[PDB]
RNA sequence: AAAUAUUGGCGAGAGACCGAUAGCGAACAAGUACAGUGAUGGAAAGAUGAAAAGAACUUUGAAAAGAGAGUGAAAAAGUA
RNA sequence: CUAGACCGUAAGGUCGGGUCGAACGGCCUCUAGUGCAGAUCUUGGUGGUAGUAGCAAAUAUUCAAAUGAGAACUUUGAAGACUGAAGUGGGGAAAGGUUCCACGUCAACAGCAGUUGGACGUGGGUUAGUCGAUCCUAAGAGAUGGGGAAGCUCCGUUUC
RNA sequence: AAAAUCCACAGGAAGGAAUAGUUUUCAUGCCAGGUCGUACUGAUAACCGCAGCAGGUCUCCAAGGUGAACAGCCUCUAGU
RNA sequence: AACCACAGCCAAGGGAACGGGCUUGGCAGAAUCAGCGGGGAAAGAAGACCCUGUUGAGCUUGACUCUAGUUUGACAUUGU
RNA sequence: AAACUUUCAACAACGGAUCUCUUGGUUCUCGCAUCGAUGAAGAACGCAGCGAAAUGCGAUACGUAAUGUGAAUUGCAGAAUUCCGUGAAUCAUCGAAUCUUUGAACGCACAUUGCGCCCCUUGGUAUUCCAGGGGGCAUGCCUGUUUGAGCGUCAUUU
């Protein structure tokens, strides 16, 4: 998930099972303020829901990941 | 430690959704805190004053609406009292009590009376 | 080739999981639940089937809100709240 | 099957969290008599039949 | 109980298996398949003349 | 209404009852593990010590472990 | 537990010695789920058989190095072979459910072995407007209206 | 097979005029496309047969030679 | 793993009328390996044939006793 | 003579009998009357700093609020002006709430985490399209309300 963040402008994020992928995009643009491009999502082995949220080339992942906290 | 509700209660509306917000806010950092950290204890603290906050609220709420339908027939289903289905089914004090005219006069008249057998 | 060879085919499924009870019980052709009778309104249950019924009878899962019934009636189905503060 | 029911994979996914030995914390609980997980299952030891 | 010994659905297997008549549990995969029941003399099986 | 019933529920008190192959199937994560497509079928499994004080340390061994040392009233109590 | 002792015709009783660790007897009476060699007895445990029968279908292995405590079996190289495209190849449908992949690792399992493994331990992994489901109707299934049925329910699918 | 679904035609309801009144199944231009599945085996070890069982279990692709040939035999890719 | 009362040399006798054991003789020397099918009335199963049981079941029919259905009559529905 | 077989004893095995123990069962007696559309029993899934289960709980998730008590919890880690205190605790009590997906289960459907409609509201140029949030839409039957049907039927009237 890191080596996309630095390699596909892309955050992985743990979601709810219950969000759908409007739901992950405004949640996104409201909790980080980064405008999305794409998002991809998929119910892992566990259980739980993984997206993978691709920014506009407007905003870099690293410094956002940076932001958040990990990384 | 925590928020204590008894100081949540003389809070406002806007008051507490402001602090529940923050708490959330709280809560989200501290999660991605816990991908380092091997333990955070300090996780539970926060979701226990999120439901705190919650239970206020829900409770300032419940009461203006209580407040709303003071002294009228039909309250909302949920404020009413949750007694058991066959309590709820029952006739009431006054229906229970109820009589015909016919026997309220026999009962003014002819009551069971008290007495002893000593003279 | 009644046994062993005929083992081999067993590869589609009569029942599946059950909404109502969670089985593998659900017939899949008659849309019924061998062991709860899922979809009618009742609980398949038997007299003859006393293990049965014991097996799935009240008080073998968690009674989220019957376990409180029997506290609320010993003080009187009271509303309101406690009334002091503290000592 | 590689193509299922979302109620199947849900079901996957709880025996996946629960194939795990029994903590070891758990033995030195006071009181303790757990000496393992007796209720591990396997893929290739008992089928779950869905 | 009355009914200790008795919950149970065992029956015999008949002659022709080089085993005792006594009934015995259906089934499989649990060990107590194929045991004897209801007897006095079974292990969990019914205590004769039970007290009453 | 009461005197009557009550192998279910809740709350109590008891026994010339059973004492882990007994007593409920179940004293234990027991209607569990497990079998069966399914209805259903359905176990086994209690006890170190007063306290882990659950054997530091040396030595042989690749290691398990052994031999010492040691803890303990007892290791002829080492979780086999 | 005890080819140590004593009493009783006997059922049995008593004593010494060892082991052991928390309760148990004599006598007078009461009571019973009260005495086992057998029941192809029940449950559990254990033998002789016996280091025995066997571990012989699918043509087949070999040299060296590396690893390792340990190599017929792991890895790499070399070599000899085979499947011979209706395959021992490359994908899938039912089914399984993580077996996929990586690191660690060998008590148990792989009816020899094992440093290897579909094993054990810990993790990682499944990204869709266009591929499927989802929509359609098929043989069929089945509510409603309504009629049967003590009833569980049954009939029927456009009917009054 | 059926149905969903798409189109065409007949019909002529209604609507439409100034510098382009309208209309455009022509072109270009803007936005969005949710949910669940997706790994791997598919079998002389991942399925069923008590198992790592010579059994059973649907299907797609298919090289050169010999030869009538998807026969038998030998070979290349791939695999063991 | 089957199997196993205890076991394992014969001859005859008697014996539940075919003995490894009992009686009288023959004899008889540790421990064993490959093979073998005479014997162990070898093992595999409470004979499936037969008979008995006041034990069944499948089937048949003019068995005994009934029965679904169906037919016939009467009453009701049922009036003018 | 050894080995071997057999018997006995000692020590060591194998195995788990015996004895002693018992937060369990069984039987008797006494007292009480309290499930559910205000959504039960039951089912699925999830929830802890480190849990697979049991138990507890429901996205407020081994819990929130309240009340009482009065300093714990504990296997480690962590915190411990709050410890002369509106106050620890996996404590007791419990009257306020939360109560995922379901289930008699109720928009339709359900081997689908499938598919609609109505109201409010927000965003995307938006009564119409898409999306987010909130609230609704089952059946039988009863009382009432309103809107209707029938030359069933009564009066009325150029
Ligand atoms: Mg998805
Ligand atoms: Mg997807
Ligand atoms: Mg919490
Ligand atoms: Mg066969
Ligand atoms: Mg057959
Ligand atoms: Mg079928
Ligand atoms: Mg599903
Ligand atoms: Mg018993
Ligand atoms: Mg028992
Ligand atoms: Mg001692
Ligand atoms: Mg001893
Ligand atoms: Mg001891
Ligand atoms: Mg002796
Ligand atoms: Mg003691
Ligand atoms: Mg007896
Ligand atoms: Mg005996
Ligand atoms: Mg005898
Ligand atoms: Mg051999
Ligand atoms: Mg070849
Ligand atoms: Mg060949
Ligand atoms: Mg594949
Ligand atoms: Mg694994
Ligand atoms: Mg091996
Ligand atoms: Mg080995
Ligand atoms: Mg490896
Ligand atoms: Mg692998
Ligand atoms: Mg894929
Ligand atoms: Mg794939
Ligand atoms: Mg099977
Ligand atoms: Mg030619
Ligand atoms: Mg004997
Ligand atoms: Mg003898
Ligand atoms: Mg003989
Ligand atoms: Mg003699
Ligand atoms: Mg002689
Ligand atoms: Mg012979
Ligand atoms: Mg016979
Ligand atoms: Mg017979
Ligand atoms: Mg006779
Ligand atoms: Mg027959
Ligand atoms: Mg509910
Ligand atoms: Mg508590």
């Amino acid at each position: 998930a890191m080596k996309k963040v630095e390699d596909g402008n892309i955050l992985v994020f743990q979601v709810s099972m219950k969000a759908n992928k409007y739901q992950i995009k405004k949640a996104v643009k409201e909790l980080y303020e980064v405008d999305v491009l794409k998002v991809n999502t998929l119910v892992r082995p566990n259980g739980t829901k993984k997206a993978y949220v691709r920014l506009t080339a407007d905003y870099d992942a690293l410094d956002i990941a940076n932001r958040i906290g990990y990384i | 430690a925590g928020v204590k509700a008894y100081e949540l209660r003389t809070k406002s509306k806007e008051q507490l959704a402001s602090q529940l917000v923050d708490l959330k806010k709280e809560l989200a950092e501290l999660k991605v805190q816990k991908l380092s950290r091997p333990s955070l204890p300090k996780i539970k603290t926060v979701r226990k004053s999120i439901a705190c906050v919650l239970t206020v609220i829900n409770e300032q709420q419940r009461e203006a609406v209580r407040q709303l339908y003071k002294g009228k027939k039909y309250q909302p289903k949920d404020l009413r009292a949750k007694k058991t289905r066959a309590l709820r089914r029952a006739l009431t004090k006054f229906e229970a009590s109820q009589v015909t005219e016919k026997q309220r006069k026999k009962q003014i008249a002819f009551p069971q009376r008290k007495y002893a057998i000593k003279a | 080739g009644k046994g062993t060879p005929s083992f081999g085919k067993r590869h589609n499924k009569s029942h599946t999981l059950c909404n109502r009870c969670g089985r593998r019980s659900f017939h899949v052709q008659k849309k019924t639940c061998s062991s709860c009778g899922y979809p009618a309104a009742k609980t398949r249950s038997y007299n003859w089937g006393a293990k049965a019924k014991r097996r799935h009878t009240t008080g073998t899962g968690r009674m989220r809100y019957l376990k409180h019934v029997s506290r609320r009636f010993k003080n009187g189905f009271q509303t309101g709240s406690a009334s002091k503060a503290s000592a | 099957a590689a193509q299922k029911s979302f109620r199947i994979k849900q079901k996957m996914a709880k025996a996946k969290k629960q194939n795990r030995p029994l903590p070891q914390w758990i033995r030195l609980r006071t009181n303790n008599t757990i000496r393992y997980n007796a209720k591990r299952r396997n893929w290739r030891r008992t089928k779950m039949n869905i | 109980s009355e009914k200790a010994g008795h919950q149970t659905s065992a029956e015999s297997w008949g002659t022709g298996r080089a085993v005792a008549r006594i009934p015995r549990v259906g089934g499989g995969g649990t060990g107590r398949s194929g045991q004897g029941a209801f007897g006095n003399m079974c292990r969990g099986g019914r205590m004769f003349a039970p007290t009453k």
